[PDB]
């Protein structure tokens, strides 16, 4: 390698430690890597950015996808990376986003925990800019792959108060909540259908506080299917008729009676959950909640739904100028 | 699978590595004081030979080989033959490219045997040692790759626009053999920094139809396109073929590899 170019190069590129303080201001761990919440060293801006040190050393099949299709795709409902440092004393790479106090597994646990003591237009505006940011990837055959309540991020107070950001563009190919019947299937691609359901899950549990398909923590997974059939009930042979196709399906056949779930559907279920089954958000769910992926809605179809002409209308705001009562994001002072 | 299907116009292919002419060759002035301009092209005609050739041994697809050679072309577009080793480049690209493209990591015996046994097998005419590099020099050229190229990591190629052509013919059978196979050619130019994909598609798709001797005048003439960047991309396909037959790179690469401008070494 040729010196003159190597010191020039060293001399010019910008650190993530000279240019970032981020020590001690570690907001989360998880396969993804380590996020800090992190402040410009040479004060331009008092902005709040996250910073993401992703697993491992190198340029990972996750980094690799993340990098790739965030450098190409803009949308105000899609996390925007701003930045990527290489770092070559350790191999590390870094991503720099802009910085989201808030998240949908956040907000959905603090009306969850008041239970032991969400408003409607947030949870219609919510539902909103998942389907308009996952229209925006699905229109680009972007799949997101492992959507959850974990990576819908929601900013804080600032320019973008109250805007919904999809985060999370590493799955490259444990619980199964979110995951659709196909999959515990045994299905072999991903598909939008696969990223629909689960907005479904994340919708009904926007409505309930509480995760759908819910299940104690090989394709193939009895428990989660149970739950799904004891919510939903079991399919008719003319809802799914693709479903002998499927390569477990002789599996399900095996360890499944029809007759088990006879008084399960999911207008009984949310009913117990006070959600009206007239309502135009419960016509809605059931349409993203279609057991044969084939007999899914879209999400354009579903951000043309009657339910979104409904007062109240969705806002940019999901908390519509409200005071934002959940907290902000705790430092993580664990060693490991 | 299909991920950025549609978006050329607002991408980072179209809008950072659709480079200018002139630019380009102002940047290449400083490696045309050791070599002529014939001898880079022909330079740059054998280090495709030799990303395909690795592609082909570790059997990757076409799009995974055609992404790796973009990324190549790239670098030497900003850099000198100087500042890395384009016998490291290559595999490096190959490298970074089956990840992008969700094909694999490739392993660490893999990658190296690859590199050591197609330049031993088949481009020993070119290099009389063996392959001296390891994986701790790939994994610090995939740094400096990615660092030039600025992150931008989707490629965009002829060969799905060229389908789509070519299914609008209902032509298929006929045609799409040897335009695929022109496509392929063209990448042994500039062509992938100068022009859109998918005008290098119905260039490649109008040489095979002459070479064929199939009219399609009415179905180029109904296309919304600019024909004098389709008529420019076919002079610079034809000038290819011309040079084709007037370079042996057997007999040549060994002597305009030894020309090529060498590495300052540290203090
Ligand atoms: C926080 C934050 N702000 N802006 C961001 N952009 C991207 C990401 C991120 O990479 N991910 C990956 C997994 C889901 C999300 C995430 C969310 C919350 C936390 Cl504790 C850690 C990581 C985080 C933030």
């Amino acid at each position: 390698m040729d010196y003159d170019f190597k010191v020039k190069l060293s001399s010019e590129r910008e650190r993530v430690e000279d240019l970032f303080e981020y020590e001690g201001c570690k907001v989360g761990r998880g396969t993804y890597g380590h996020v800090y919440k992190a402040k410009r060293k040479d004060g331009k801006d008092d902005k709040d950015y996250a910073l993401k040190q992703i697993e491992g050393t190198g340029i990972s099949m996750s980094a690799c996808r993340e990098i790739a299709l965030l450098r190409e795709l803009k949308h105000p409902n899609v996390i925007s990376l701003q930045k990527v440092f290489l770092s070559h004393a350790d191999r590390k790479v870094w991503l720099l986003f802009d910085y989201a106090e808030h998240d949908l597994w956040h907000i959905i646990k603090f009306h969850r925990a008041s239970k032991a003591n969400l408003p409607r237009g947030m949870v219609k505006s919510l539902l909103y800019q998942i389907l308009d940011g996952i229209h925006y990837l699905h229109a680009n055959w972007v799949l997101h792959r492992d959507l959850k309540p974990a990576n819908i991020l929601v900013m804080g107070e600032g320019p973008e108060r109250g805007r919904v950001k999809i985060a999370d563009m590493g799955f490259a190919r444990v619980t199964f909540w979110y995951r659709a019947p196909e999959l515990l299937l045994g299905a072999r691609h991903y598909t939008k259908a696969i990223d629909i359901w689960a907005i479904g899950c994340i919708f009904a549990e926007l409505l309930t506080s509480e995760p759908i398909f819910h299940c104690r923590q090989n394709p193939y997974h009895h428990d989660q299917l149970d739950r799904i059939f004891n919510v939903m009930g079991f399919p008719a042979d003319k809802d799914w008729e693709d479903i002998k196709k499927m390569p477990e399906h002789s599996t399900l056949m095996k360890d499944f009676r029809r007759n088990t779930y006879t008084n399960c559907s999911l207008i009984k279920y949310m009913e117990k959950h006070k959600v009206k089954p007239d309502s135009k958000a419960f016509h809605l769910l059931q349409k993203l909640l279609t057991m044969d992926p084939i007999k899914r809605i879209t999400s354009e179809q579903a951000m043309q739904d009657p339910y979104f002409l409904e007062d109240p209308l969705p806002t940019s705001d999901v908390f519509a100028g409200c005071q934002i009562p959940y907290p902000k994001r705790e430092f993580l002072t664990e060693e490991e | 699978d299909k991920a950025m299907a549609g978006n050329f116009w607002q991408s980072s292919h179209y809008l950072q590595w659709i480079l200018d002419k002139q630019d380009l060759l102002k940047e290449r002035q400083k490696d045309l004081k050791f070599l002529s301009e014939e001898e880079y092209w022909k330079l740059q005609i054998f280090f495709t030979n030799v990303i395909q050739a690795l592609g082909e041994h570790l059997k990757l697809r076409q799009q995974v080989i055609a992404t790796a050679t973009v990324y190549f072309k790239r670098f030497y577009a900003r850099y000198s033959l100087k500042s890395i080793d384009p016998v490291l480049m290559a595999p490096t690209c190959v490298f970074l490219a089956s990840k992008v493209e969700e094909f694999g990591v490739v392993s660490n015996t893999r990658l190296i045997a690859a590199a050591t046994s197609v330049l031993k097998t088949r481009f020993s005419y070119a290099f009389p040692k063996e392959f001296p590099y390891r994986m701790n020099h790939i994994l610090e050229c995939e740094f400096y790759l990615l660092e030039l190229m600025d992150c931008c990591l989707i490629v965009y190629h002829p060969y799905r626009p060229l389908l789509q052509y070519v299914q609008d013919m209902g032509q298929e059978d006929m045609l799409l053999p040897l335009a695929w196979r022109i496509v392929n050619d063209t990448y042994r130019t500039d062509l992938c920094l100068l022009y859109p994909p998918f005008m290098i598609a119905l260039a490649c798709l109008h040489v095979a139809c002459v070479v064929q001797q199939k009219d399609a005048r009415q179905w180029f003439a109904e296309l919304s396109v600019d024909m004098e960047k389709i008529l420019e991309i076919i002079r610079v396909i034809l000038k290819l073929y011309e040079q084709w037959k007037n370079f042996d790179e057997r007999k040549e690469m060994a002597t305009i590899l030894s020309k090529m401008p060498k590495p300052k070494p540290p203090p």
